[PDB]
Protein backbone atom coordinates (compact mmCIF):
# COMPACT_ATOMS: atom_id res chain seq x y z
CA UNK A 1 0.00 0.00 0.00
CA UNK A 2 2.81 2.45 0.86
CA UNK A 3 4.90 1.37 -2.15
CA UNK A 4 2.24 2.45 -4.67
CA UNK A 5 1.91 5.82 -2.89
CA UNK A 6 5.67 6.49 -3.09
CA UNK A 7 5.65 5.52 -6.76
CA UNK A 8 5.28 9.10 -7.97
CA UNK A 9 8.55 10.24 -6.40
CA UNK A 10 10.29 7.11 -7.64
CA UNK A 11 9.50 7.95 -11.24
CA UNK A 12 10.93 11.42 -10.72
CA UNK A 13 14.16 10.46 -8.92
CA UNK A 14 14.81 7.74 -11.52
CA UNK A 15 14.22 10.08 -14.47
CA UNK A 16 16.43 12.75 -12.85
CA UNK A 17 19.25 10.25 -12.27
CA UNK A 18 19.16 9.22 -15.95
CA UNK A 19 19.79 12.79 -17.14
CA UNK A 20 22.76 13.12 -14.79
CA UNK A 21 24.03 9.76 -16.05
CA UNK A 22 23.82 11.04 -19.64
CA UNK A 23 25.64 14.25 -18.65
CA UNK A 24 28.35 12.18 -16.96
CA UNK A 25 28.60 10.06 -20.09
CA UNK A 26 29.12 13.24 -22.11
CA UNK A 27 31.75 14.53 -19.68
CA UNK A 28 33.86 11.50 -18.74
CA UNK A 29 33.18 9.04 -21.55
CA UNK A 30 36.38 7.00 -21.50
CA UNK A 31 38.56 9.38 -19.51
CA UNK A 32 38.99 7.18 -16.41
CA UNK A 33 41.82 5.06 -17.87
CA UNK A 34 45.23 4.80 -16.24
CA UNK A 35 48.36 2.67 -16.47
CA UNK A 36 49.84 0.54 -13.69
CA UNK A 37 52.83 2.89 -13.30
CA UNK A 38 52.15 6.63 -13.20
CA UNK A 39 54.75 7.40 -15.88
CA UNK A 40 53.01 6.20 -19.05
CA UNK A 41 50.00 8.23 -20.16
CA UNK A 42 48.67 6.35 -23.21
CA UNK A 43 47.96 2.73 -24.19
CA UNK A 44 50.97 2.59 -26.52
CA UNK A 45 53.62 3.11 -23.84
CA UNK A 46 51.67 1.12 -21.21
CA UNK A 47 53.16 -2.20 -22.30
CA UNK A 48 55.84 -4.58 -21.11
CA UNK A 49 57.44 -4.62 -17.68
CA UNK A 50 58.41 -1.81 -15.32
CA UNK A 51 60.34 -1.37 -12.09
CA UNK A 52 58.10 -0.76 -9.07
CA UNK A 53 59.57 0.64 -5.84
CA UNK A 54 57.82 -0.66 -2.72
CA UNK A 55 56.39 1.94 -0.30
CA UNK A 56 58.58 4.63 -1.88
CA UNK A 57 61.91 3.00 -0.99
CA UNK A 58 64.41 3.35 -3.83
CA UNK A 59 66.39 0.41 -2.43
CA UNK A 60 63.58 -2.18 -2.75
CA UNK A 61 62.62 -2.49 -6.42
CA UNK A 62 60.34 -5.20 -7.79
CA UNK A 63 59.56 -6.06 -11.42
CA UNK A 64 55.88 -5.69 -12.31
CA UNK A 65 53.83 -5.75 -15.51
CA UNK A 66 52.07 -2.54 -16.56
CA UNK A 67 48.45 -2.94 -17.66
CA UNK A 68 46.26 -0.26 -19.26
CA UNK A 69 43.09 -0.89 -17.28
CA UNK A 70 39.83 0.99 -16.79
CA UNK A 71 38.29 2.13 -13.52
CA UNK A 72 35.87 -0.10 -11.65
CA UNK A 73 33.11 2.54 -11.78
CA UNK A 74 33.39 4.37 -15.11
CA UNK A 75 31.14 6.47 -17.34
CA UNK A 76 31.69 4.54 -20.58
CA UNK A 77 27.98 4.04 -21.30
CA UNK A 78 24.63 5.06 -19.78
CA UNK A 79 24.45 1.96 -17.54
CA UNK A 80 27.92 2.20 -15.97
CA UNK A 81 27.26 5.91 -15.44
CA UNK A 82 23.92 5.14 -13.78
CA UNK A 83 25.54 2.56 -11.48
CA UNK A 84 28.42 4.88 -10.55
CA UNK A 85 25.93 7.68 -9.86
CA UNK A 86 23.91 5.29 -7.69
CA UNK A 87 27.06 4.49 -5.70
CA UNK A 88 27.77 8.22 -5.37
CA UNK A 89 24.21 8.91 -4.21
CA UNK A 90 24.68 6.23 -1.56
CA UNK A 91 27.54 8.48 -0.30
CA UNK A 92 29.99 5.55 -0.42
CA UNK A 93 33.32 5.83 -2.22
CA UNK A 94 32.26 9.08 -3.87
CA UNK A 95 35.43 11.05 -2.94
CA UNK A 96 37.49 8.51 -4.87
CA UNK B 1 85.62 -20.72 -24.22
CA UNK B 2 88.85 -19.76 -22.50
CA UNK B 3 89.75 -16.10 -21.83
CA UNK B 4 86.00 -15.68 -21.23
CA UNK B 5 84.53 -16.57 -17.85
CA UNK B 6 81.17 -17.39 -19.45
CA UNK B 7 79.77 -19.43 -22.33
CA UNK B 8 79.79 -17.53 -25.62
CA UNK B 9 78.87 -17.94 -29.28
CA UNK B 10 80.50 -16.28 -32.30
CA UNK B 11 77.58 -17.03 -34.63
CA UNK B 12 75.78 -13.76 -33.87
CA UNK B 13 75.61 -10.86 -31.41
CA UNK B 14 73.44 -10.67 -28.30
CA UNK B 15 71.03 -7.82 -27.57
CA UNK B 16 70.32 -6.43 -24.10
CA UNK B 17 67.10 -4.48 -23.49
CA UNK B 18 66.53 -3.02 -19.99
CA UNK B 19 63.54 -4.12 -17.95
CA UNK B 20 61.78 -0.74 -18.05
CA UNK B 21 62.05 -0.54 -21.87
CA UNK B 22 59.46 -2.54 -23.80
CA UNK B 23 60.85 -4.60 -26.67
CA UNK B 24 58.72 -4.62 -29.80
CA UNK B 25 57.96 -0.90 -29.77
CA UNK B 26 58.31 1.13 -32.97
CA UNK B 27 61.49 2.90 -31.83
CA UNK B 28 63.18 -0.28 -30.58
CA UNK B 29 62.22 -2.41 -33.59
CA UNK B 30 63.51 0.19 -36.05
CA UNK B 31 66.69 0.33 -33.97
CA UNK B 32 66.68 -3.48 -34.04
CA UNK B 33 67.16 -3.69 -37.83
CA UNK B 34 70.06 -1.40 -38.67
CA UNK B 35 72.13 -2.77 -35.78
CA UNK B 36 71.84 -6.27 -37.28
CA UNK B 37 74.28 -5.22 -40.03
CA UNK B 38 76.89 -4.66 -37.31
CA UNK B 39 77.22 -8.43 -36.76
CA UNK B 40 79.23 -8.81 -39.98
CA UNK B 41 81.74 -6.17 -38.86
CA UNK B 42 81.78 -7.69 -35.37
CA UNK B 43 82.93 -10.96 -36.93
CA UNK B 44 85.43 -9.21 -39.21
CA UNK B 45 87.19 -7.39 -36.37
CA UNK B 46 87.56 -10.62 -34.38
CA UNK B 47 89.05 -12.47 -37.37
CA UNK B 48 91.88 -9.94 -37.69
CA UNK B 49 92.58 -9.97 -33.93
CA UNK B 50 91.48 -13.21 -32.21
CA UNK B 51 92.48 -11.78 -28.81
CA UNK B 52 89.55 -9.36 -28.74
CA UNK B 53 87.13 -8.84 -25.84
CA UNK B 54 83.54 -7.55 -25.84
CA UNK B 55 82.58 -5.16 -28.63
CA UNK B 56 79.40 -3.36 -27.58
CA UNK B 57 77.17 -0.72 -29.18
CA UNK B 58 75.22 1.36 -26.70
CA UNK B 59 72.22 2.79 -28.53
CA UNK B 60 70.62 6.07 -27.50
CA UNK B 61 67.29 4.22 -27.39
CA UNK B 62 68.49 2.02 -24.53
CA UNK B 63 69.41 -1.32 -26.07
CA UNK B 64 73.00 -2.58 -26.06
CA UNK B 65 74.22 -5.03 -28.72
CA UNK B 66 77.48 -6.80 -27.87
CA UNK B 67 79.63 -9.48 -29.50
CA UNK B 68 80.21 -12.34 -28.98
CA UNK B 69 76.74 -13.33 -27.79
CA UNK B 70 76.54 -14.50 -24.17
CA UNK B 71 73.61 -14.83 -21.75
CA UNK B 72 73.14 -11.92 -19.37
CA UNK B 73 74.15 -12.31 -15.73
CA UNK B 74 67.82 -10.65 -8.12
CA UNK B 75 66.44 -8.28 -10.76
CA UNK B 76 68.28 -6.48 -13.55
CA UNK B 77 68.77 -2.70 -13.36
CA UNK B 78 71.48 -2.38 -16.02
CA UNK B 79 71.13 0.54 -18.44
CA UNK B 80 73.73 1.14 -21.14
CA UNK B 81 73.13 4.90 -21.12
CA UNK B 82 74.24 5.23 -17.47
CA UNK B 83 77.50 3.30 -17.81
CA UNK B 84 80.77 5.24 -17.35
CA UNK B 85 82.02 4.39 -20.84
CA UNK B 86 78.83 5.66 -22.49
CA UNK B 87 78.75 8.90 -20.48
CA UNK B 88 82.29 10.00 -21.33
CA UNK B 89 81.63 9.59 -25.06
CA UNK B 90 78.20 11.21 -25.20
CA UNK B 91 79.55 14.62 -24.11
CA UNK B 92 82.57 16.50 -22.76
CA UNK B 93 83.63 17.21 -19.15
C1 LIG C 1 64.86 -4.54 -42.20
O1 LIG C 1 64.11 -5.74 -42.19
C2 LIG C 1 63.55 -6.02 -43.48
C3 LIG C 1 62.71 -7.27 -43.33
O2 LIG C 1 63.48 -8.36 -42.84
C4 LIG C 1 64.64 -6.17 -44.55
O3 LIG C 1 64.01 -6.14 -45.83
C5 LIG C 1 64.19 -7.35 -46.61
O4 LIG C 1 65.54 -7.83 -46.64
C6 LIG C 1 65.69 -9.03 -47.41
C7 LIG C 1 67.12 -9.48 -47.26
O5 LIG C 1 68.00 -8.72 -48.08
C8 LIG C 1 65.29 -8.79 -48.87
O6 LIG C 1 65.34 -10.03 -49.57
C9 LIG C 1 65.94 -9.90 -50.88
O7 LIG C 1 66.44 -8.58 -51.10
C10 LIG C 1 67.21 -8.50 -52.31
C11 LIG C 1 67.70 -7.07 -52.41
O8 LIG C 1 66.69 -6.21 -52.93
C12 LIG C 1 66.36 -8.92 -53.50
O9 LIG C 1 66.94 -10.07 -54.11
C13 LIG C 1 64.92 -9.24 -53.08
O10 LIG C 1 64.25 -8.04 -52.71
C14 LIG C 1 64.87 -10.23 -51.92
N1 LIG C 1 65.01 -11.59 -52.40
C15 LIG C 1 64.02 -12.49 -52.37
C16 LIG C 1 62.72 -12.01 -51.80
O11 LIG C 1 64.17 -13.63 -52.79
C17 LIG C 1 63.88 -8.21 -48.96
O12 LIG C 1 63.60 -7.80 -50.30
C18 LIG C 1 63.74 -7.00 -48.03
N2 LIG C 1 62.41 -6.40 -48.11
C19 LIG C 1 61.22 -6.92 -47.75
C20 LIG C 1 61.20 -8.32 -47.19
O13 LIG C 1 60.18 -6.28 -47.87
C21 LIG C 1 65.63 -5.01 -44.52
O14 LIG C 1 66.77 -5.33 -45.31
C22 LIG C 1 66.08 -4.71 -43.10
N3 LIG C 1 66.93 -3.53 -43.07
C23 LIG C 1 68.25 -3.60 -42.87
C24 LIG C 1 68.98 -2.29 -42.86
O15 LIG C 1 68.84 -4.66 -42.70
Amino acid sequence: VAIRTIGNIMIVTTLLQFMFACIGVQLFKGKFYRCTDEAKSNPEECRGLFILYKDGDVDSPVVRERIWQNSDFNFDNVLSAMMALFTVSTFEGWPA
Amino acid sequence: DANFGRQISYQHAAVHIPTDIYEGSTIVLNELNWTSALDEVFKKNREEDPSLLWQVFGSATGLARYYPASPWVKIDLYDVRRRPWYIQGAASP
